[PDB]
């Protein structure tokens, strides 16, 4: 008279299938990308242009000597 | 004391390829929910000094049907260019100040495939005869995916030296203005240096890796050794090019501290890719170079030609 099945206490667990979490898609991407990339080239032309100014100063000390 | 500097660079890096083989599996182990080398270390840390001596005791046979002067010449050229490439590389001061050394990397990365063409031929038959011929074929095609987008940042750097490659990045961390090129920079070195998703060189279920398949643990001990010396060298080359650190002349000590921490992080990715993704089935490997990788690389090439002109932002040299 000592046998298994309980009178109660059950679930069940699902048979389902779901993890579609979105996700920042669909014109949200391709907009943060271009907005990041244009910040890069804007951070250029303030350094590459400025290094071009110090470049001429480096040639300047050459030319003021050599006679 | 120049000669004491060279030996101060070859010897402390053979530990870092021997203490990567141990971190090859501890990192790959906790992804599987299991501990590292548990019993011999105590923590593992003494594993590779025991795992090195066994190879040089175990009998180094040569195959009877093999050639002679080719089979024992490719491991000479294996460790030669795997260690010669570490020379012109600033941290913060390089050992050698080459005028143009970025090109010298491709002058060193080109000849490595000329040993695989030897060893696949030099020993024996079909599991490395044809099975290594189609390993030279993948490594040649990923230079034109490589050499173009290596040039595509030099239009913005200014010249060919590497001291300017740290000067131009004092305020930028240059992965941002070129992040499409930075993607295909990664996958190239992921497939050229013969690693886990694009594999057929080493060999999973391909040529049952028929490029080693024959070396007993005498000459085999370098092949693995030498090879692991490339993978921490494209990582030390990516992090001096895109993700450049800051140099201070009064404090060179704080350069390297903030530097070796970064090349280690990218080196983790070559381990962290292998525990996710399956192979590529040799067609689809090369089907995505021409058809898919290559026409974008010309597209950004024409983009990076005109954009320094139509910004009036010419880099000075
Ligand atoms: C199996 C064992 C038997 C084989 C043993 C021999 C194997 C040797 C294989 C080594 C192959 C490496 C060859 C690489 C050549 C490239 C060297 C180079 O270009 O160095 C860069 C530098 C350029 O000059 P620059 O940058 O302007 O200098 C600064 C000036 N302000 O140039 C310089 O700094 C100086 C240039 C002159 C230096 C001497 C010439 C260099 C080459 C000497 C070795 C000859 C090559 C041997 C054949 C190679 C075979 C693979
Ligand atoms: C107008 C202003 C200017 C506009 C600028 C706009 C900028 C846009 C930039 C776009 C260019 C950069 C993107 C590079 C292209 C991606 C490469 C590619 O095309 O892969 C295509 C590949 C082909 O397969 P598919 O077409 O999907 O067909 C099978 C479907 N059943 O399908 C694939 O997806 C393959 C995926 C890669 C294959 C290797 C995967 C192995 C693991 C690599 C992980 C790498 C992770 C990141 C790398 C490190 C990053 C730091």
């Amino acid at each position: 008279k000592q046998d298994m099945p309980p009178v109660g206490g059950y679930g069940p667990i699902d048979y389902k299938r779901n993890l579609p979490r979105r996700g920042l898609s669909g014109y949200s991407m391709f907009a943060v990308g271009i907005g990041a990339l244009l910040f890069g080239y804007w951070s250029m032309m303030k350094w590459n242009r400025e290094r071009r100014r110090l470049q001429i100063e480096d040639f300047e000390a050459r030319i003021a000597l050599m006679p | 004391m120049f000669m004491i500097n060279i030996l101060m660079l070859i010897i402390p890096i053979l530990l870092a390829v021997a203490f990567l083989t141990l971190v090859e599996r501890k990192v790959l182990g906790y992804m599987q929910l299991r501990k590292g080398p548990n019993v011999v270390g105590p923590y593992g840390l003494l594993q590779p000094i025991a795992d090195a001596i066994k190879l040089f005791i175990k009998e180094p046979l040569r195959p009877a049907t093999s050639s002679a002067s080719m089979f024992i010449l490719a491991p000479i050229m294996a460790l030669g260019l795997a260690l010669t490439m570490w020379i012109p590389l600033p941290m913060p001061y390089p050992l050698i100040n080459m005028n143009l050394g970025v090109l010298f990397m491709l002058a060193m990365s080109s000849l490595a495939v000329y040993s695989i063409l030897w060893s696949g031929w030099a020993s024996n038959s079909k599991y490395a005869l044809i099975g290594a011929l189609r390993a030279v074929a993948q490594t040649i095609s990923y230079e034109v995916t490589l050499a173009i987008i290596l040039l595509s940042v030099l239009l913005m750097s200014g010249s060919f030296t590497l001291s300017t490659l740290i000067t131009t990045q004092e305020q930028m961390w240059l992965i941002l203005p070129a992040w499409p090129l930075a993607m295909m920079w990664f996958i190239s070195t992921l497939a050229e240096t013969n690693r886990a998703p694009f594999d057929l060189t080493e060999g999973e279920s391909e040529l049952v890796s028929g490029f080693n398949v024959e070396y007993a643990a005498g000459p085999f001990a370098l092949f693995f050794m030498a090879e692991y010396a490339n993978i921490i060298m494209m990582n030390i080359f990516t992090a001096i090019l895109f993700l450049g650190t800051s140099h201070n002349p009064h404090m060179p000590e704080l350069y390297t501290i903030n530097f070796t921490i970064k090349s280690l992080l990218l080196t983790m990715s070559f381990l962290w890719i292998r525990a996710s993704y399956p192979r590529f089935r040799y067609d689809q490997l090369m089907h995505l170079l021409w058809k898919n990788f290559l026409p974008l690389t010309l597209a950004l090439c024409m983009w990076h030609v005109s954009l320094p002109i139509l910004t009036s932002g010419i880099p000075p040299q």
